[PDB]
């Protein structure tokens, strides 16, 4: 109460990380940017001329 | 002016006895503070040993050697302004980039692939080593 | 740089009978500076100096630097008070613990 | 009755044991990347160029119809 | 020739309030204007010049 | 180095202005830029 | 009173107040050049179009980056203000040409702009290697502007360079030795050393390649008997020399920071200090064709530039190792200057054992220009001396201003800049061992995935860039005094008054007889 | 051939790209050494509480601190003389191929005998043909045999370049008027794709390298069956 | 003396008000941050 970080530093440490990852996850994941994930194991492989 | 110029208090484990009290002015109070100093030294009670303590030294060593959490408030702050960062990449992506190439269709890498497994592209450990060539799995 | 005549000499520039304010502070500041957890010899000695010029903050920071001295381990302040038992209740000081700035 | 601890070189004796621990965890970081993986990179040449032939690896390259000096 | 440094020793010791690149008289000071109006006025044709490079008719 | 209080203290609404005030005229001016890159490109 | 103090000024403060804004305009300029080139490389295709306005762009981010904005920062800015206080010196040894240098710079910035401006563009990079710079590849004139910005900011750094060692070896108080200032005193004084001796040299061959388009001659034609070589090894003795100028003042900076911040009243082993520093600009001059490696010396030539690359490789070991022993024994006060410290002394540690696995002669014959160099120098440079000049700037801003800093928000950018340059500049490792060349526009599929998480962190160092700038106008909108400074009777600059005023030392230190 | 993901180098195809590696993860583990090290001693004075601001004693650790480390880098130092005597050593020149960088594609000159000079070009985007590697892909590849150590003599026509093959183990400057001759073995045959590593104008990034090797009948196969 | 000296006194600019101060900085560091987004704009349409 006295100083500001004994509860708004709590708070500030939940906004944070709730904000950080909710943003990380939709930029990454809903948008569509696509990170040329790794063709092993997950695709298999189409023919080609 | 002569702030500077004067020696100043200040409080670490560094240099824990400094040249000034914390207090320059002296209140009456004090001043007979001062005297009972000079009186018997098994005649000084708990109230004035501790105020002695306060009014020559600001912050004692267990009240500034503390844990205190200006550490999270800038764990949360970094936290905060990387999450305007991604809301900067988000209109990043919508805004300034465009189409992107054809050849990172899924069907285009499919067949990428598949032409760079025929070539058998580093095929030791890096790429063509976790494809099974016999089962036309991979590993 | 023996040991003994470290204390020694440490011990008499601390029990010299002209001793003041600035060359206290300056004696236990170099002290402190020092990778030592002072004697209790020395501390005797600075108590007695204290006592001499008349500062009961200046004897209990000096307990509280050492007190701060210690480091992680805990067992070096019950020593060095079960030695200066005596001096504490025969100069009337009382310890950072009994007066209250360990706890805040 | 307290015995007297440790009251000289209390920071020398705790840069002598850790600087003797930050030793042995460097060569066991070291040691964990070589084991992890310098040799296993090791074994795989060493089997790729055994079991290795080159016109066999050539002639499944080419049954695709791929390179134009073999069509 | 004739030695007139200790004369002109006088006139620029003066505490006059000038600065010591202005205390010879009215020659300096016309002078410094000079440099000041085709320095700046350069500068000023300077930027001028290499914005018509910039851009072509 | 200890430091003496603030002469003129931010307030809330303060810091909220100072901190978006510049972003927005340090950023403005870098997305027109990049949003229109297209536009630019037009030779016409 | 405008004209007369700040336009011909000619006390050293002031002058290092017209650095610190001018470098931090040209950290401007280069933060949003960088930004634009993580524009481009943070999804592949063609942002912009042809890759010689990328080639343009990437250019004017090492120009302005190096010569406009760490050397003015640190070596101009922070010497300015420091050393005269340092040494106790009233003022500069020749404060005209000091301010002569200074109004020197934005003409070299202007230039450079120009040739930005010119449509052939400045498609070379940092290097100027003919024949691409010359009057075939570039019909213009904007190289011939980097050349004049050049010669410019050559000046003004030969200008700096006698004012700054004439103001450390004559100037002191008399009864000093020379082995009793200040360590950013020496390294500036060897870092002026250096730059006396390898500017000329950038003079020579910018001059070379001037007259090589402008006046008809063959000195790095081919068809007339020349050879790009000789400019490649010109620049280079220029160039690595040019990096140690670069990093010296931040081994001053750090080792400041550190030795105040930690407690002690005096740096581990000084004697080594100062030797490691005189150590490394000594070799300096002998390694620079550790960048020649691919060129096509002779074998042996190779053999003995990689040996004395390991060779100045030791003694700044010695200075590291003396960092970490002056740092032990210390209760460390977390200020956000031993913030940047610790990260100087961690990420220059790895940039520059990257370094030296780039100075392995035959690991440059499969790694040289690609991206693991420039992970190397954006770990040695880009935040190395980036995070000395945040050291010294958030150290001595109460000393330069007045107004203090508030810990949480310094460390909150300290946090965020950090974590925007580690994720920026650590997928180029494996950018470079997977083998993409620099100065490319767009890149294949392999790299796609750390060139875009690259371009994201450098957008949380954009972010980080804000958080910066709204600070200094926080720290100036909330003018919070200084109540008092520690340590102040080693640190000689901190007892004159925060700030100090416009005349210092007007009464010179009394030195003591010994 | 790099493909998404990757950390290290290229895998190896030459024995002189075997000893680079070999060498490189020498240098790694020397590295990793270092920066744990550096990390412990960190950790260690951030994690301690007690101070020493007394007289510290100089002359005693410089010496093992000059010592010990002058030896981890003449160990470091070691096997690169090893590996430049490895290019130092001499040739079995069954081929001379002489690259020729032009102003942005390249010229691939085979001598030896019928002088044949092919071109290099870059392949588009739009024109890349079903199932390949953008950027990467020429329409005219340059053909090697496989398990012979060839000439390389490098050189440019108007501008600067750079001969670049990661997975092969090579990178020679194009320098007009200065041909470098690099050595190219290898142990298998098929593609291998490099590019070009210096400046040179407005398609800089638009120079790649193709290198296809193939037993030696088919290789005066092709060069018989283009003229 | 000759000079005005104090806290705030020794910069080129004005620091007592806060807003105008905002104002400056924040058309100086935009200029500064915009510059190369106009070189690139200015050689895009002269391209
Ligand atoms: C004297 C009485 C007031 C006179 C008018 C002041 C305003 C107009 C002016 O001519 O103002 C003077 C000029 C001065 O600018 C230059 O001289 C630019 C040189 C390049 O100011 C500018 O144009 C804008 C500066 C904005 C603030 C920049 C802050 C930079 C922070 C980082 C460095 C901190 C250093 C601390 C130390
Ligand atoms: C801050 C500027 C700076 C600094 C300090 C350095 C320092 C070093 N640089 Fe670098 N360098 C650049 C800036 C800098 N460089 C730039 C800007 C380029 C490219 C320019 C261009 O291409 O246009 C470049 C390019 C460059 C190359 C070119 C690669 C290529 O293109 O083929 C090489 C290779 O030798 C190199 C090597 C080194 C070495 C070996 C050091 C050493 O001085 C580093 C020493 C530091 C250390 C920290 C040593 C490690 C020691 C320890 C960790 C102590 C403990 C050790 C033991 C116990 C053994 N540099
Ligand atoms: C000082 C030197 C310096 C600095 C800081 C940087 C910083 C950065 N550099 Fe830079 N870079 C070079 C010097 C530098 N670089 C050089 C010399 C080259 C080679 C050019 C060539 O190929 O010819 C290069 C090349 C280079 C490339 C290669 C382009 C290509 O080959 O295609 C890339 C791309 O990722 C890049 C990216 C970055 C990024 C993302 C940053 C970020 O770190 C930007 C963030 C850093 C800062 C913003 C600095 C801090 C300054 C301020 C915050 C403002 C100062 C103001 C005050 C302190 C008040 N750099
Ligand atoms: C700086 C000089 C700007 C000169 C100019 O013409 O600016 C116009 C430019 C605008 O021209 P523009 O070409 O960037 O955008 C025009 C866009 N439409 C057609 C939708 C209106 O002004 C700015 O960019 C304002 C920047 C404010 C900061
Ligand atoms: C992913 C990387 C993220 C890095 C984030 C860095 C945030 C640093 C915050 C900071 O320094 O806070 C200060 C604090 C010490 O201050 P105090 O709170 O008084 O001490 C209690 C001890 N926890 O805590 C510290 O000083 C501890 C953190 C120090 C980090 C040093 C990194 C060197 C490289
Ligand atoms: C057998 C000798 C040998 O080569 O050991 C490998 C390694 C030491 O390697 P060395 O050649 O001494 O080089 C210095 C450190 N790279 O040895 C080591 O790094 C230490 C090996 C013993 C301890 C391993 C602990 C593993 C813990 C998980
Ligand atoms: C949202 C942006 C404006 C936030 C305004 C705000 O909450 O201000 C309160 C505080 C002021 O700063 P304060 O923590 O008092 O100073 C450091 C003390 N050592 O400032 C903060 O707490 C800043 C919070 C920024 C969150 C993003
Ligand atoms: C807040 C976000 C505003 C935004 O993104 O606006 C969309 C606009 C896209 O620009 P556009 O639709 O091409 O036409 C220009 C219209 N003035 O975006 C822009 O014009 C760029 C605006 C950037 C504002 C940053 C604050
Ligand atoms: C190229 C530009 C040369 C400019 C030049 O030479 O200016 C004269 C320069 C400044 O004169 P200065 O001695 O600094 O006066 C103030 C202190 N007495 O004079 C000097 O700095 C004195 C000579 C120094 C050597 C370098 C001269 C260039
Ligand atoms: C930071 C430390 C100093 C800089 C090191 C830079 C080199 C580096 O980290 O390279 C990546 C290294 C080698 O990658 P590697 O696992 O050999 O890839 C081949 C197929 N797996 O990979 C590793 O060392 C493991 C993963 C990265 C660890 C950091
Ligand atoms: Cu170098
Ligand atoms: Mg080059
Ligand atoms: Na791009």
């Amino acid at each position: 109460a006295p100083s500001f970080h004994d509860k708004y530093g709590n708070a500030i440490l939940a906004g944070g990380a709730i904000f950080c990852v909710s943003t990380w996850t939709y930029t990454a994941t809903q948008i569509g940017i696509e990170w040329n994930m790794s063709p092993v194991g997950r695709v298999t492989p189409k023919e080609w001329r | 002016s002569e702030d500077y110029a004067f020696p100043t208090y200040a409080d670490r484990r560094d240099y824990p006895l400094p040249d000034v009290a914390h207090v320059t002015m002296l209140s009456a109070s004090q001043k007979a503070l001062k005297e009972k100093e000079k009186a018997d030294w098994s005649s000084l009670s708990r109230d004035e040993k501790v105020q002695l303590y306060r009014i020559q030294f600001n912050e004692s060593f267990a009240e500034m050697n503390r844990g205190t959490n200006e550490w999270k408030t800038v764990v949360g702050m970094a936290m905060f302004f990387i999450g305007f960062t991604a809301l900067v990449l988000i209109w990043e992506k919508s805004y300034v980039y465009g189409p992107i190439p054809h050849t990172f269709d899924r069907d285009w890498v499919a067949m990428q692939t598949k032409r760079m497994l025929d070539m058998k592209a580093n095929p030791i450990q890096g790429f063509s080593a976790k494809w099974d060539y016999d089962k036309n799995e991979w590993k | 740089e023996t040991d003994e005549e470290f204390d020694a000499r440490w011990v008499t520039y601390f029990n010299k009978p002209d001793i003041d304010a600035w060359e206290l502070r300056k004696g236990m500041n170099t002290l402190v500076g020092y990778d030592l957890v002072p004697e209790p010899k020395i501390i005797d000695a600075a108590l007695r100096a204290c006592r001499r010029l008349n500062d009961f903050a200046s004897a209990v920071r000096i307990l509280e630097v050492v007190k701060d001295k210690a480091g992680p381990h805990k067992e070096i302040y019950p020593y060095v008070i079960q030695e200066l038992r005596p001096t504490l209740n025969e100069l009337g000081i009382s310890t950072p613990e009994e007066l209250g700035l360990d706890k805040v | 009755l307290l015995p007297k601890p440790q009251m000289r070189g209390l920071l020398a004796k705790r840069l002598r044991v850790h600087i003797a621990g930050a030793f042995i965890v460097a060569l066991g970081v070291a040691a964990a990347y070589k084991f992890g993986v310098a040799e296993p990179r090791k074994k795989a040449y060493a089997e790729f160029y055994r079991n290795y032939d080159s016109m066999k690896d050539f002639e499944e390259m080419r049954k695709a119809g791929i390179f134009q000096s073999a069509k | 020739f004739e030695n007139k440094v200790p004369e002109k020793q006088k006139l620029f010791q003066e505490d006059n309030g000038m600065p010591v690149h202005l205390k010879g008289g009215a020659s300096d000071a016309l002078l410094y204007r000079a440099t000041m109006a085709l320095t700046l006025g350069g500068t000023a044709y300077a930027i001028y010049l290499l914005a018509m490079a910039a851009f072509p008719k | 180095v200890h430091s003496k209080p603030a002469r003129e203290q931010l307030g809330v609404l303060d810091i909220t202005i100072g901190l978006t005030s510049c972003f927005v005229c340090c950023l403005l001016p870098a997305g027109w830029v990049l949003s229109h890159l297209e536009s630019y490109k037009k030779r016409e | 009173m405008f004209i007369n103090r700040w336009l011909f000024s000619t006390n050293h403060k002031d002058i290092g107040t017209l650095y610190l804004l001018f470098g931090a305009w040209a950290g401007m300029v280069g933060t949003a050049l960088s930004i634009l080139i993580r524009a481009e490389l943070g999804q592949p295709g063609a942002l912009l179009g042809d890759d010689q306005i990328y080639n343009v762009i990437v250019t004017a981010h090492a120009f302005v980056m190096i010569f406009f904005m760490v050397m003015p920062m640190m070596i101009g800015g922070f010497g300015n203000w420091l050393v005269p206080l340092m040494i106790g010196a009233p003022d500069m040894a020749f404060p005209r040409m000091n301010n002569m240098s200074f109004w020197l710079l934005p003409p070299s910035f202007l230039l450079l702009l120009a040739s930005s401006m010119v449509e052939a563009g400045a498609g070379t990079g940092w290097t100027v290697y003919p024949p691409l710079a010359g009057n075939l590849a570039h019909a213009g004139a904007s190289v011939d502007l980097t050349i004049f910005s050049l010669h410019l900011a050559g000046v003004s750094s030969i200008l700096g360079a006698i004012n700054f060692i004439t103001t450390i070896i004559n100037m002191k108080p008399p009864a000093m030795t020379q082995y009793q200032t200040p360590l950013f005193v020496w390294s500036v004084l060897i870092t002026a050393v250096l730059l006396l001796l390898s500017l000329p040299v950038l003079a020579a061959g910018i001059t070379m390649l001037l007259t090589d388009r402008n006046l008809n001659t063959t000195f790095f034609d081919p068809a007339g008997g020349g050879d790009p070589i000789l400019y490649q090894h010109l620049f280079w003795f220029f160039g690595h020399p040019e990096v140690y100028i670069l990093i010296l003042p931040g081994f001053g900076i750090i080792s400041h920071v550190v030795t105040y911040y930690s407690g002690k009243k005096e740096p581990f082993g000084y004697m080594g200090m100062v030797w490691a520093m005189m150590s490394i600009g000594f070799l300096g001059f002998i390694v620079w064709a550790h960048h020649m490696f691919t060129v096509g010396l002779d074998v042996d030539t190779r053999a003995y530039f990689t040996s004395a690359t390991m060779i100045i490789a030791i003694p700044t070991g010695v200075k590291v190792f003396s960092w970490l022993a002056t740092l032990h024994g210390g209760n460390i006060k977390w200020s956000p200057a031993m913030l940047w410290a610790l990260g100087f002394i961690f990420l220059f540690t790895v940039g520059g054992l990257t370094g030296i696995v780039l100075s392995n002669s035959s690991l440059d014959i499969v790694l040289h220009d690609t991206y693991y160099v420039v992970a190397h120098f954006h770990y040695v440079l880009s935040m190395g001396a980036v995070f000395a000049i945040m050291a010294g700037f958030v150290h001595w801003f109460p000393l330069f201003s007045g107004f203090t800093l508030d810990d949480t928000w310094a460390k909150a950018h300290f946090a965020i800049m950090f974590v925007g340059v580690n994720m920026t500049f650590f997928p180029q490792h494996f950018l470079g061992l997977s083998g993409m060349p620099r100065r490319y526009s767009d890149y294949p599929d392999a790299y796609t995935t750390w060139n875009t998480v690259s371009s994201m962190g450098s957008f949380i160092s954009l972010t980080a860039v804000l958080i910066m700038i709204f600070m200094i106008w926080e720290a100036f909108a909330s003018k919070r005094e200084v109540m008092s400074v520690s340590y102040a009777s080693t640190n000689l600059e901190w007892l004159h008054g925060c700030p100090p005023p416009y005349h210092t030392f007007e009464e010179p230190t009394y030195v003591k007889v010994k | 051939m790099a493909y998404p993901f990757q950390l290290g180098l290229q895998d190896a195809t030459s024995p002189i790209m075997e000893e680079l590696m070999n060498f490189h993860d020498h240098t790694l583990m020397i590295v990793f050494l270092i920066s744990s090290l550096v990390l412990y001693i960190i950790s260690l004075m951030l994690t301690t509480k007690l101070t020493h601001t007394s007289t510290m004693d100089a002359q005693e650790v410089e010496t093992i601190w000059t010592i010990l480390p002058a030896v981890i880098l003449i160990m470091i130092a070691l096997p690169s003389l090893r590996i430049l005597y490895m290019m130092d050593e001499i040739n079995n020149p069954v081929l001379t191929v002489k690259t020729m960088g032009h102003q942005w594609y390249w010229s691939y000159e085979y001598t030896d005998y019928e002088d044949l000079c092919f071109d290099s070009y870059m392949i588009p985007t739009n024109d890349l043909k079903p199932g390949e590697l953008r950027l990467l892909e020429v329409d005219n590849r340059v053909v090697l045999p496989m398990e012979l150590p060839i000439r390389m003599l490098i050189s440019s026509e108007d501008v600067l370049h750079s001969w670049a093959v990661p997975s092969l183990g090579l990178k020679t400057d194009a320098i007009p008027g200065r041909l470098n001759q690099a050595t190219v073995t290898s142990n298998r045959p098929g593609l291998f794709y490099g590019q070009c590593s210096e400046i040179c104008g407005s398609n800089h990034s638009f120079m790649p390298i193709v290198l296809e090797m193939v037993p030696l009948k088919y290789f005066e196969n092709w060069s018989a069956s283009m003229i | 003396s000759h000079y005005e000296e104090g806290p705030g006194k020794n910069l080129p600019f004005s620091v007592e008000n806060k807003w105008r101060l905002l104002a400056m900085m924040t058309v100086y560091f935009g200029s500064g941050f915009a510059a190369p987004f106009f070189i690139v704009r200015h050689q895009l349409l002269k391209k």
